[PDB]
DNA sequence: CGCATGCTGCTCTACCTCTCCATGACGGCGACTGCCC
RNA sequence: UUCAAAGCGGAGAGGUA
DNA sequence: GGGCAGTCGCCGTGTACCTCTCCTAGAGCAGCATGCG
């Protein structure tokens, strides 16, 4: 009938995580700053 | 199995040639050991690191 | 127990070859003509004239050879304008046929042919997500044999087709080349806008510029050619001959698609593609009734047995044999020709040697007991030539599918490598003529169970819409279901309903698991690990000398040894006659006489006996269907597999540390857990170009002390006892060097011994056939009787395994009450971390039973009944064994299960009372007497000089780099050179540290191992310049070249190690 | 990244760039080092931090030369910091124009196959390639090490075989 | 002092291979050529003249014994036969001699065409197409473009471009003089002869001093190699073949099989063909046959000699008797079942046994129960010193005649053969240092190992159908050495981390937990008074006490009560100053402002049996 | 009474080509390739 | 004076820890 | 030329032990049993 969306609240982690870091792999995620600076303008736009 | 041996056969590999033949290198270098917690609980403490 | 034959796959499949299967392949391949079309060869395939094999089941057994028949076809050979017709009969082959067990005896091995589990022809759809774009659905056309077909949408609305794994192209070039107009394929489409897109972005084609551009695309290189691209396109899809669909595949086409088309044609068509391509236009735009498929759905999976498998090598055989009458009818100008002289029947017949002998797909037997064999001929693998490959199964195939319910036992798996790859049948699943597995229900009409009307059967995809109950739901006079609440499975879930609203029930509670797990009693109080760890346990256990039925049997041991077909049952209901331990025989009311003849101290493939015993006495009333005889793992009429024996839950003085056993010595004297082993031994006489071989009894170099026991033609005597290293038959070989003949004799190997049985030997000019060159084969059979000893492994049906590691006199055990001491120990603190609490209940019940003489019955999953069922049946049993005996001390209400134990060595009473019982327990094929290995010196490898490695060889243990890598962080050095040199392959150093071993100097310096020149040889070998070099001392002086073969010491560097004297 | 970000912002502010070289390694051994010994202490396994310091400092200790002032250092080698470091420093005692560098992360099996003996890395892993490659440059192998001693047959560097 | 100090690797020229092979006789003539494909003759088990198991170049087959028997006797040495010419000596000389293979027409190394990097393309500054496509015949170059003006040099032609420009160099009209050179075969050779190091590296440094855009990372790899090829002192043109090597015969043995059956190896095969082809396409030549078959001969030539040496590398894989491919001389080295892990890096051994485990208590850590007939066999060489030296016998064959016979006095020399003697114990899986423990044995009754209990944990061992290996050590190193670095009971903690590793684990500690807990029920005699710890343990083994009772025992020393109450209680200041504190569980009488008179513990029987276990093990 | 023909065992050598033998694995890393400025 | 006649490679399937 | 997405091909994927079976096609050449007048 319908596909309902919602948002859930949800860690643990073994051999792959091991292994992906001792061989420096590229992960998918944690975007990184770059120069100092001293504020963090969140700028939620239209 | 398969994947843990392969992951030590890769470890004994890169770090075989590691043999003590010195007594001091003369430095004045090192990191600072402090406990292991999760914010408010340690996990770890200072004295068994 | 509706339960119908068991080993009915097997027999289906070769009646079906047998049948229709053989008259398809050779009806399909008969007009053959050569190119002038003068001559024509027809075979009329629908005869075969099978001849009557040559050799019993026995007599193939007794001489090693095989069990099979003879094929003839009719055919006839015609010649076109002069009318001249020749008619015959020519041989096609060697069929082996199959036995009355289901199994096939080749070369004298009994080999079985395993089931295969595939994937459905048919078309399959499938939606895969980019990392950045949308949603794009591709199809898959898979038949039976041929090319497969591949549709694909594309990111911008574009249809791409695939054929086998050329290049890509637009679905416009391939719908103009078949021969389709415009207007056809904008009727047939539901959506046509879609497509025009399409049509719009890559241009419209003609008949001409789309075979033009399918030519270009199939086979580029070659100029296009019109009615290239048609013959091309003719053989690829529309050859009958390279293109099957099959009957299932059909079928599932028809089933999918929603077609109309016969059933008889099996090659592709127009409104198949046409059809494909619009379910997955409406698949891309939502229509309502499309949806993707799932493929480990049993309903997408199929089963191949051996008629298909032998189908397919006949197939091929065919191919070839019409290759080769082609090539040869034409080489002649005149006819001179007949029908038998033009047909060879090598490539049939190598064909069919090479399924039956050396494919993967037929397998040694398992034959340790009944049940391992029966449970080897129900099983599934997804592995094989067309399945599967190990490196490619992931965890998706390994997996447990809710569509398995009922149809593959959820339990029943190896451990390791092959766990989730092979599967097991469960007990009322049976396969359909597709090649699908089905299982039976019950109507259930207005919340009543019509148990009197037929159950139906159903495939995984059929019970998917309907509300399906379990077996172990309850009604009150087999009618109306009880309770208010009922758990239902619809469309793969669990839930529960009112029972107004379901519409089939399971027969059996045991509907759901195989034969194997169905044996253990008390079942459902176990963990699924220790459950798996029985069951795989219960096929390894050893025929013993008297066997003996459980007192807590679950009520399927009868059926399972009735398929083994070592048990006689009288149908006559009349009289016994005459009884021998050979010889049966019953008269019936002037009914003629039946006589049954029974093997004696048979082998098995795995070195265990086989003999048969009769039951009855003369003169006795014998009914219909009543047990007269039974075989070695069988008590009357069901299976025996171990013993009961007394049992108490404690420990010892250390003895039962992690999961060692101690035991009594009554289990020794009283020939409890003693089995026979029967082996065989083999030498042949062959002929050489110095001369022929000779056996006979004049051994050189060999005193009369050691020929007692050869019958004067140097062959032992049957009742012999032979130990190790004693000549069984003498045999000279005619060397080349007075006397010129050497001594070659075979001998028992190196701890064998036991009683000489059984001496058959054949030859030449009296009827038997040898392999080529041979002049004489001896066989000889030796026996031995074993006991339990220290070292040997010991089983229960619940997943509880074991080491002996001490045999205690009978004075030492503790005793009970009434002064009988125990016969086993087990320690309590395995129980409870492992979760196997069905053996305290079957111990239990078996002191209960032992008290009463009553072999109680327990069925899996009685807790239907009441709240705890299987606790009240035990306590109860329990009291009412203590008010029969008289004896208070049996059952106590303060502590149910435990009575009071004393110290055999002291007299003292343990602190606590303990629990004891009655088991039943198994003795498994791994005995210590065959693990056990040492080595000296002994053979060495030719290439690298190494010792051999194997334990029927005197072969070396390996010392991997796991191990070299535990000596280098202990600080080892002299350990691990003394390892690598002396030890291994340092050839003149070997014979250095055994001489000053021996004499007691000190061990010399070792050199270079042999392996690291031969390294050396094979890297220059390859054109590269490698070598060792010695620096210079001064400045200018060059390095100097150091030459490793070479050795500078004259003295001894023999092969072996050798002792000076 | 972490790595660039760092060594950028070291070099910017600071003169020399074997400081900034040396910071930015420090920071991400550190990093990498708490990151393995936070995902086994997850579970209940606990092992002493010497053992991981000693595998991470095998990743962490090369450089990628880009303009070699005068030595012989083509552009794209990778050497060893402190061979770097020496080598530099006396042949700009004099006043010559020394060599630029950057700091970069290995790997465990990239690391093993840029090792000073072939016969070490002929024996691991892709054995045609490092063979092809050792026979066009002509490399020499001195037998310093496990693993090399073992296949002649001779005695280890290390333990009662040490002198 | 050692034989050799480093292991040096480069590229074989012409001369070095034909060096390899090539030995010399007493005569006018050298020998070490193969020229034929048989192996061996089919009638009498022995090799022929010029093949692949020759006698002349290889050696003879046996010792001290010509190919025609007129010789014999190790009183010839040094010396060749004159019928046949083959050299009397041993026959472990057939395990070095080499020989090799004259090529009628060159080939290229597959290893150095056909790889990730590829050498001859970037030593040419081609594509590795192009290189590939002037091999194997499927296109020409031009090795001199000379007066003309549409053609380049290394300018890859075709058959009908090479068929148009013949239309016009061969009417010689004009313009056209000084003919130009175009070569379909390889002409590699010809191509990489021409290459002039030393410029070529100077103008390549001269074009990458100026501009770097951002691809200048391949003038970079070529001035790489072009230096190694300078500083090696090598030769480009030697990556393309002209001579062959062979492999020594019993590194490629013919074994035969029960039924007299032949298996002979795959390299033969592959040598076989090679030779086949090469004399096929010699004799063409000679022949002066046309050029066009001669051209398919050096392709297959190719593609032959490319399959010995790496099979399935560049085209298709050559398959044998069956559809499964032939082994190379590459597969021999590169696998995980190849010469370097399966050979080098671990190997089989002697002086070894395996067999199951049991559980023995009474056995002391450091100590092992090995069975009877497993050291009869390890210690086979100790017992005969022994038995030789006393007990005199004579020679080694009476001593194993006398273990043959099974003797008593046999077993009287094991025993005092092997007491003091250390034996190495391991189990399958090893994953750290302690799966491998030295022990001494104790000769035990049986066929099982038997196993002390407390070091399970150590090797994760288990009796449920585990099996154990055994080895001995030979020399005194290695004998003090297990003794001193490996015993049993020197491995306390791990090394992991410094926690304990040998402690009491399942049935000891239940034990122990059950002897020093508490019982509300079953308290006789509770309440009485004992002077020191051995009074208590002799009151409770004669039946006088319960194991759980409560007591007051006599004990001057530290104590450690749980649920203590640190502060004291009940103090009864009585006369003469004297004070007598009673706390929960101790009953301390202090004098007036000075030291202890006296200490009384609250207790239980079993917990002083615990203790005074503990204490008489440590003061002993 | 004797004459003509298929079957079986041993020996001896030589190799290339397809309708391609499969189209259910997964990640990493380097070398072509068509397309858009 | 001589030794000396018992060892062999590959592929597939299954099992124990 | 610069810069790509996109794609094709090669590399890698636990240790020790036990049991069973089977192992190159084609062609050429010589000697013994069988149906007929
Ligand atoms: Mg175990
Ligand atoms: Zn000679």
């Amino acid at each position: 009938l319908v596909l309902l969306v919602f948002e859930r609240a949800k860690i643990i982690q073994g051999l792959p995580r091991i292994e992906e870091l001792l061989e420096a792999r590229k992960p998918k995620e944690a975007c990184i700053l770059a120069r100092r600076p001293g504020v963090a303008h969140i700028n939620y736009s239209d | 199995t398969a994947d843990s041996g392969y992951l030590t056969r890769r470890l004994v590999d890169v770090s075989q040639d590691v043999i003590i033949h010195e007594v001091d290198c003369g430095t004045s270098r090192g990191l600072f050991v402090e406990a292991m917690t999760d914010g408010d609980r340690i996990l770890i403490p200072i004295s068994q690191r | 127990f509706h339960l119908p034959d068991l080993v009915a796959i097997q027999r289906n499949s070769f009646r079906w070859f047998l049948e229709e299967g053989l008259i398809e392949e050779l009806e399909s391949f008969s007009p053959i003509t050569d190119y002038t079309g003068k001559l024509e060869l027809h075979f009329l395939g629908k005869q075969y004239k099978l001849k009557r094999p040559k050799y019993d089941v026995d007599e193939a057994k007794r001489r090693d050879g095989t069990y099979s028949v003879q094929m003839y076809v009719p055919t006839r050979l015609i010649n076109k304008e002069t009318g001249e017709i020749k008619e015959q009969e020519v041989f096609i082959g060697d069929l082996p046929l199959m036995t009355d067990r289901g199994t096939f005896i080749i070369n004298g091995a009994e080999r079985v042919i395993v089931n295969q589990i595939v994937r459905s022809p048919g078309v399959y759809y499938k939606s895969e997500r980019d990392k950045n774009g949308r949603l794009t659905h591709n199809a898959s056309l898979i038949p039976n044999r041929g090319a497969w077909l591949k549709f694909e949408t594309d990111k911008n609305g574009l249809v791409w087709v695939r054929i086998d794994k050329t290049r890509k192209l637009s679905a416009q070039v391939l719908l103009k080349a078949l021969g389709l107009s415009d207007n056809e394929i904008y009727d047939k489409l539901r959506h046509p806008e879609y497509y025009q897109k399409t049509i719009d972005k890559e241009g419209q084609f003609s008949e001409d510029e789309a075979l033009m551009e399918l030519y270009r695309k199939l086979r580029p290189g070659e100029p296009p050619t019109v009615s290239g691209g048609q013959q091309l396109l003719e053989s690829r899809f529309f050859d009958p001959k390279r293109y099957d669909l099959g009957r299932v595949g059909r079928y599932k086409l028809n089933k999918k698609l929603g077609l109309n088309v016969a059933d008889t044609v099996r090659t592709l068509t127009s409104e198949d593609i046409l059809a494909a391509i619009d379910y997955l236009i409406n698949l891309e735009l939502d229509l309502g009734g499309c949806e993707v498929d799932d493929i480990d759905h049993l309903g997408n999976r199929r089963v191949r047995s051996v008629g298909e498998l032998l189908q397919n090598q006949v197939r091929v055989g065919l191919n070839r044999l019409e290759r080769i009458i082609r090539e040869r009818m034409t080489v002649s100008d005149s006819d001179s020709l007949s029908p038998a002289s033009l047909v060879n029947p090598k490539p049939l017949v190598a064909a069919i040697k090479e399924f039956f002998g050396s494919s993967q797909l037929s397998q040694f037997m398992d034959q340790t007991n009944p049940l391992a064999e029966l449970t080897h001929k129900r099983r599934l693998s997804a592995l094989g030539p067309g399945g599967l490959t190990r490196e490619r199964a992931g965890f998706a195939v390994r997996d447990i599918h809710p569509s398995h319910y009922g149809r593959i036992c959820p339990i029943e798996t190896p451990e390791g490598p092959n766990a989730g790859l092979i599967g097991s049948l469960a007990t009322h699943a049976r396969v359909n003529d597709y090649g699908f597995i089905e299982t039976p229900f019950w109507r259930v009409e207005e919340g009543r169970v019509r148990k009197d009307l037929a159950p139906v059967y159903m495939t995984a995809d059929q019970e998917d819409d309907l509300r399906v109950a379990p077996g172990d739901v309850a009604t009150d006079d087999a009618g109306y279901i009880l309770g208010t609440t009922i758990p239902v499975r619809y469309r793969q879930d669990f839930t529960t309903t009112t029972p107004e609203r379901v519409d089939y029930v399971a027969l059996s509670p045991v509907q759901i698991i195989s034969v194997a797990t169905s044996l253990i009693p008390f079942l459902e109080h176990d963990d699924a690990n220790r459950a798996l760890m029985g069951s795989n346990m219960q096929r390894q256990a050893v025929p013993l000398l008297r066997p003996e039925r459980p007192l807590v049997g679950t009520g399927l041991e009868p059926q399972a040894a009735r398929d083994s077909g070592m048990v006689i049952t009288s149908p006559v209901d009349g009289t016994i006659s005459y009884v021998d331990a050979t010889h049966i025989e019953v008269t019936a009311d002037t009914g003629e006489k039946y006589g049954y003849a029974l093997q004696k101290y048979q082998r098995s493939n795995q070195d265990t006996c086989l003999n048969q015993r009769p039951i009855v006495f003369e003169g006795d009333r014998v009914q219909r269907g009543q047990v007269i005889a039974d075989g070695s793992a069988t008590e009357k009429g069901e299976l025996a597999l171990g013993q009961n024996i007394l049992v108490a839950y404690m420990p010892w003085e250390g003895y039962n540390y992690e999961d060692a056993i101690l035991i009594s010595e009554r289990l020794v004297y009283d020939d409890v857990y003693t089995s026979i082993h029967i082996e065989k031994f083999e030498i042949e006489a062959r002929q050489t170009k110095l001369g022929p071989e000779e056996i006979t009894r004049e051994i050189p170099n060999v005193g009369e002390d050691a020929l007692r026991q050869l019958d004067e033609n140097g062959i032992i005597r049957v009742g012999a006892w032979v130990e190790s290293g004693d000549i069984l038959v003498g045999k000279v070989t005619p060397k080349g060097e007075a006397r010129d003949v050497r001594d070659n004799s075979l001998r028992v190997p190196n701890g064998e011994k036991g009683r000489v049985v059984d001496v058959r030997l054949f030859t030449r000019e009296q009827g038997d056939e040898l392999p080529p060159g041979a002049n004489m084969v001896v066989r000889v059979y030796v026996a031995q009787k074993r006991k339990i000893q220290v070292g040997d492994k010991m089983a229960g049906r619940h997943g509880n395994k074991g080491i002996i590691s001490r045999i205690l006199p009978c004075e030492d055990m503790p005793y009970l009450p009434d002064g009988t001491p125990l016969d086993i120990v087990l320690n309590p603190l395995g129980v409870p971390s492992r979760m196997n609490v069905g053996q305290v209940f079957e111990c239990m019940l078996g002191w209960a039973g032992q008290l009463l003489d009553a072999r109680f019955k327990v069925t899996p999953f009685d807790e239907m009944y009441g709240a705890e069922a299987s606790r009240l049946t035990v306590n109860a049993k329990l009291s009412e064994a203590r008010e029969q005996t008289g004896q208070p001390w049996v059952f106590s209400d303060d502590e149910p299960g435990k009575i009071q134990v004393y110290d055999g060595r002291t007299g003292e009473p343990f602190d606590r009372p303990v629990t004891v019982g009655r088991a039943y327990m198994l003795k498994l094929v791994h005995l210590v007497d065959d693990k056990i290995h040492a080595r000296s010196t002994g053979p060495y490898s030719l290439v690298t000089q190494q010792p051999l490695g194997g334990k029927a060889q005197q072969g070396g243990q390996r010392f991997g780099e796991m191990e070299v890598w535990a000596l280098e962080a202990y600080g080892a050095a002299y350990i691990l050179q003394e390892l690598l040199t002396v030890k291994s392959d340092d050839m003149q150093g070997r014979n250095e540290a055994l001489n000053a071993i021996v004499k007691g100097k000190a061990i010399p310096r070792p050199g270079t191992p042999e392996s690291f020149k031969v390294l050396m040889r094979e890297l220059q070998s390859l054109c590269l310049d490698i070598a060792v070099y010695k620096a210079s001392t001064e400045d200018y002086e060059e390095d100097k070249e150091v030459d490793l073969m070479a050795d500078v010491n004259q003295r001894r560097t023999p092969s072996r190690p050798t002792y000076e004297s | 990244d972490l790595l660039e970000i760092y060594y950028d912002y070291f070099r910017e502010q600071l003169g020399e760039d074997y400081e900034a070289a040396l910071e930015s390694l420090r920071r991400v051994q550190a990093l990498l080092v708490n990151e393995v010994q936070s995902v086994y202490q997850s579970q209940g396994i606990d092992i002493s931090d010497k053992h991981i310091e000693v595998i991470v400092r095998q990743m962490t200790s090369k450089v990628r030369i880009d303009d070699g002032g005068d030595t012989i250092m083509l552009p794209g080698e990778l050497h060893e910091l402190r061979e770097v470091y020496n080598s530099n420093n006396t042949m700009a005692l004099t006043g010559m124009a020394p060599a630029q560098f950057t700091p970069v992360l290995l790997g465990i099996t990239k690391a093993s196959l840029n090792t000073n003996s072939f016969i070490s890395a002929a024996s691991f892993q892709e054995t045609t390639r490092v063979l092809t490659e050792a026979a066009i440059e002509g490399k020499s192998d001195w037998l310093r090490g496990l693993k090399e001693n073992v296949i002649i047959g001779r005695l280890i560097p290390a333990g009662t075989g040490f002198k | 002092e050692q034989r050799f100090d480093y292991v040096k690797i480069a590229l074989a020229s012409p001369e070095r291979i034909r060096q390899w092979g090539e030995r010399t006789l007493p005569n006018g003539q050298v020998v070490g050529e193969v020229t034929k494909p048989e192996t061996i003759n089919y009638r009498t088990l022995k090799p022929e003249m010029d093949g692949l198991f020759c006698e002349k170049i290889f050696g003879p087959a046996k010792d001290w014994e010509c190919h025609c028997g007129k010789y014999k006797r190790v009183r010839h040495r040094g010396i060749v036969c004159e019928r046949c010419g083959v050299e009397v000596t041993e026959s472990r000389v057939r395990r070095h001699r080499m020989g090799f293979i004259k090529l009628a027409a060159p080939v290229a190394h597959v290893w150095y065409l056909k790889g990730i990097p590829s050498y001859i393309a970037i030593l040419l500054d081609m594509p590795l197409r192009d290189v590939e496509q002037i091999v194997y015949f499927n296109s020409y170059v031009v090795l001199n473009p000379g007066n003309h003006s549409e053609l380049q040099y290394k300018q890859l032609l075709n058959e009908d471009q090479w068929m148009e420009i013949e239309d016009q160099i061969y009417a010689e009209e004009s313009d056209l003089e000084g003919i130009e050179v175009g070569i379909g075969a390889e002409a590699l050779q010809q191509l990489l002869q021409d290459l002039n190091l030393n410029e070529e590296s100077e103008k390549l440094r001269q074009e990458i001093a100026e501009s770097k855009g951002q691809k200048r990372a391949k003038l970079i790899k070529r001035l790489r190699v072009i230096d190694n090829f300078i500083g090696t002192e090598s030769r480009p043109e030697w990556m393309v073949l002209n001579v062959i090597p062979v492999i020594p015969p019993d590194l490629r043995p013919m074994v035969q099989l029960d039924g007299g059956r032949f298996a002979t190896s795959d390299l033969n095969d592959l040598y076989r063909r090679v030779i086949n082809r090469n004399n096929r396409l010699a004799r063409l030549q000679e022949i002066l046959a046309p050029e066009i078959i001669v051209r398919n001969e050096k392709r297959m030539l190719q593609e032959a000699v490319d399959a010995l040496i790496d099979n399935g590398r560049r085209g298709r894989t050559v398959v044998g008797a069956n559809n499964r491919p032939l082994k190379s001389l590459s597969d021999i080295i590169e696998g995980k079942q190849g010469r370097f892990r399966q050979n080098l890096l671990g190997k089989r051994v002697d002086y070894s046994g395996r067999s199951v485990i049991v559980v023995g208590p009474n056995l002391k850590i450091h100590q092992c129960g090995l069975p009877r007939e497993m050291a009869i066999e390890l210690f086979q060489p100790f017992v005969i010193h022994r038995l030789i030296k006393n007990h005199s016998i004579n020679n080694i064959k009476q001593a194993k005649k006398l273990i043959q016979k099974n003797d008593p006095l046999i077993w009287d020399v094991l025993e005092e053969v092997i007491e003091g003697h250390p034996v190495m114990l391991n189990r399958a899986p090893t994953l750290h240092r302690l799966g491998i423990q030295a022990f001494e044995p104790i000769l035990v009754e049986g066929r099982a190992i038997q196993l002390h209990p407390l070091v399970c944990p150590a090797f994760n061992a288990d009796f449920d159908g585990d099996q154990m290996a055994v080895h001995v050590p030979l020399s005194i190193e290695a004998q003090a050495e297990a003794r001193m670095l490996m015993l049993a009971s020197g491995n306390i903690l791990s090394p992991a981390t410094g926690q304990p590793i040998v402690t009491p684990s399942q049935d000891m500690v239940l034990g122990c937990y059950y002897l020093t807990a508490e019982n509300p029920g079953a308290q006789k005699g509770a309440g009485r008074y004992f002077a020191n710890l051995e009074d208590a343990i002799r009151a409770f083994e004669q039946g006088s006490v319960d194991l759980h009772a409560w007591v007051w025992v006599r004990f001057d020393g530290e104590v450690e009560s749980e649920g203590e109450s640190d502060e004291p209680e009940s103090v009864v200041a009585a006369d003469d100053g004297t004070v007598t504190k009673t706390y929960r569980f101790r009953r301390i009488r202090e004098t007036e402002d000075g030291q202890r008179l006296s200490q009384y513990v609250k207790t239980t029987p079993g917990r002083i049996l615990f203790n005074n276990t503990v204490q008489t093990a440590l003061i002993h």
